[PDB]
RNA sequence: GUUGCC
DNA sequence: CACTATTTTCGGCTACTATAAATAAATGTTTTTTTCGCAGGTAACCCTTCGTGGACATTT
DNA sequence: AAATGTCCACGAAGGGTTACTTCGGCAACCGAAAAAAACATTTATTTATAGTAGCCGAAAATAGTG
């Protein structure tokens, strides 16, 4: 949506007065034409106390998930930060409540986990590295090296800052002389 | 196609940014094609938003700008980069926020929401200007505050230069360099302005169009004797006032 | 102060605003302005939402007058949660010490529901039998900690079905704004007591 | 204060 | 007469809902101050300019 | 000398400008805008209740078709 010109035989190298301005609605109206049309039934909009309040329906847990839940709770004490991404589209809040409701549901199966203070049955070696094979890079030094690049760009724009400043005072000092 | 556009911008960046180019030398410089397809790649180069169209008065003029600022403005959207062109067109004296609204027709909310993001992109700062105080003035980081200093403590400069003449304009300029005075730039015009305030106070006198002699306020400093004149002012109804005739 | 007079002149139009949309009779609006005026002095309005604090202020004068206007109708048009509006209602009513305040009698809500319930011409017999059911609802132990709009929507459900069949479990929800499965329990609550 | 009428 | 076919219904599972109490930190919302808004009906009757003639002045 | 050149002030004519048009009585009825400042909420974490309310959902069950 840049400005457009044309080449007349009468006046060559003339620029279009209508392309100088933009309408800001023709682009919006294209997609609004290509939206689905439905006829509102005033019964459909019904609302109750369960409206406009955050919280949703949790997808109930399966036993295939529990072996990735018990063992992630067997390795660490109780660490909700890194186990969240293990269940990729589950969030930090409802998985904390999954720790809470199991206290009343299975109080004794949890009580075996904190007694276990040792490396467990050695089958987590795959799940040790299945977590690691996502974006394989030395993260203990990957964050260091590009952070040093960032302050290098900030130092160069700081060099560009003062070198712009010194020539500016130099130029208008000459205007003060004249 | 592309290679013809790669040749022309290397010619635009060939010269130093001044000496603003035009067509009458461009067809002398790049005239291997006719004007019908030369314009079509320049309008395509306008579609690649590198070339801009600057104005010397009453006639058609061109100006190429560097690729470094072209990439960072391509990150913005249509309206985001559009308002960024107005501030960089101003450049040296800033631009007033209400006048920016006048040149867009975008109303007060959509312009302020745009530049709120733009300061976080570190392309625009806000300065305080004095020829119209308390107005919003925006510039780049290129720092042109062309608009001595307005706030006080001129008297610290002023009270010392009386002492140099008390014992008895070019003779001042060597004296003001020393004595660790908190100054950054002086000029012979400033000392001429700094001296005539004392002329209005009759602290010293102007003779022979540049010389200065003291009006002997030193004996008044230490009927025309307003010091040591303390009044009674209490329990005396018979006093004289300068007001209370109106 | 001029800004003191200006900040309530804006607050006058806001009370003038929502009273129009809720069909409030105007002798509550001017009475509700007295609540906001003295609650202005107690430093309660600073920080909180202006569009919220007038909604709780107007609702107090709705229940001193004992009208049919229940709280969630205020929450609907600003498209916010109900529990936000009731939160500042509790945090207000403690601070300026409202002691006397009438109970939300659910008997009010029946005879206002019938006009929008598009029922037959015999609209007085459908509410006379209902208030006999509503006083039968009262001495029996169904609603003591439950919702007023819940049980007041269950009594009109039973009276409508025993003469008409206009009840669809949905039209009375479109009036009472309480969900469908929470009222199915209420007739099973009534059935085996 | 403003209109209508004899 | 019988295995279906969708429904009716419980049903447990979960997600909030005031409650007091600590920060510490950040955010978001609203009065109270201190401060300049762009062309770049009839009839006196007094008011202004038009005009015309006053005597000084300077040349012949 | 003197005649014309010139300059000057009072008056003439019209110029637009400003307060003007019954006497009764009955009914009624009505600036904005940035900054400074204050302060609640969200941000967790408990840990006890009952209630909605949603979503499911499977399994209880009468029912629909061959």
């Amino acid at each position: 949506t840049a400005i457009q010109l044309k080449l007349n035989p009468d006046g060559t190298m003339a620029i279009d007065e209508e392309t100088m301005v933009v309408d800001r609605h023709k682009n919006a109206s294209i997609e609004n034409e290509y939206k689905e049309k439905v006829d509102e039934n005033p019964f459909a909009n019904l609302y109750n106390y369960g409206s406009y309040g955050r919280g949703s329906y949790t997808d109930p847990w399966t036993v295939e998930e529990m072996i990735k839940f018990y063992k992630a709770l067997s390795m660490w004490g109780t660490d909700f930060n890194l186990i969240s991404q293990l269940y990729p589209y589950r969030s930090r809040k409802q998985v904390k409540a999954k720790f809470v409701n199991e206290e009343k549901k299975r109080p004794i199966l949890i009580e075996l986990a904190l007694r276990s203070k040792l490396p467990p049955n050695f089958d987590e070696y795959c799940c040790e590295i299945k977590k690691n094979i996502g974006t394989v890079a030395d993260f203990n030094e990957k964050l260091i090296e590009l952070q040093n690049e960032h302050k290098h760009h900030m130092k160069e724009i700081e060099e560009a800052k003062n070198t712009a400043k010194e020539e500016d005072q130099t130029a208008q000092r000459l205007n003060d002389a004249n | 196609l592309s290679d013809n556009a790669k040749t022309l911008h290397s010619q635009m960046m060939s010269k130093g940014i001044g000496a603003l180019f035009t067509q009458q030398e461009l067809q002398k410089q790049m005239g291997i094609g006719s004007l019908t397809d030369l314009m079509s790649i320049v309008q395509e180069l306008l579609d690649k938003n590198l070339i801009k169209l600057v104005k010397q008065n009453d006639e058609l003029k061109f100006q190429g700008v560097l690729e470094s600022e072209a990439q960072k403005k391509a990150t913005m959207s249509a309206e985001e980069a559009l308002v960024y062109s107005y501030i960089e067109a101003s450049g040296r004296e800033g631009i007033w926020s209400k006048t920016i609204k006048a040149r867009t027709n975008l109303h007060q909310h959509v312009v302020l929401k745009c530049l709120k993001s733009l300061e976080s992109q570190r392309y625009v700062k806000s300065v305080k200007s004095v020829k119209f105080p308390t107005r919003k003035i925006y510039m780049l980081y290129s720092l042109q505050p062309s608009v001595e200093l307005d706030i006080e403590f001129i008297n610290s400069l002023l009270t010392i230069v009386w002492r140099f003449i008390s014992e008895n304009t070019q003779e001042i300029l060597e004296f003001i360099t020393a004595a660790q005075v908190a100054n950054v730039e002086l000029t012979p015009s400033n000392i001429r302005s700094l001296c005539e305030v004392l002329v209005y106070d009759d602290k010293l006198e102007k003779v022979t169009h540049d010389c200065y002699r003291v009006t002997l306020e030193s004996i008044l400093q230490m009927i025309f004797n307003y010091f040591k004149m303390f009044p009674a002012s209490k329990h005396d109804k018979e006093v004289v006032y300068f007001d209370e005739w109106t | 102060l001029e800004s003191r007079e200006a900040t309530l002149n804006n607050a006058r139009r806001k009370l003038r605003a929502v009273s129009y949309a809720l069909h409030i009779p105007e002798y509550i609006t001017d009475a509700a302005f007295q609540w906001y005026k003295l609650a202005l002095a107690n430093n309660f309005v600073q920080g909180r939402r202006s569009q919220n604090v007038i909604a709780s202020c107007l609702y107090v004068a709705c229940r001193k007058e004992k009208t049919h206007h229940m709280l969630i109708d205020f929450s609907s048009r600003l498209q916010v949660s109900v529990y936000s509006i009731g939160a500042t209602f509790l945090k207000m009513v403690k601070k300026l010490h409202i002691t006397e305040l009438p109970l939300a009698d659910p008997s009010l809500f029946i005879q206002h529901f019938a006009e929008k319930l598009d029922l037959a011409d015999k609209k007085i017999k459908v509410v006379k039998d209902a208030v006999k059911l509503a006083q039968r609802m009262s001495k029996d132990w169904m609603f003591e900690g439950r919702r007023p709009a819940g049980i007041a929507g269950a009594c009109i459900l039973l009276a409508c079905r025993m003469n008409n069949l206009r009840r669809t479990h949905t039209e009375i929800v479109a009036v009472s704004h309480v969900a469908e499965e929470t009222l199915q329990q209420r007739l099973n609550e009534f059935k085996n007591t």
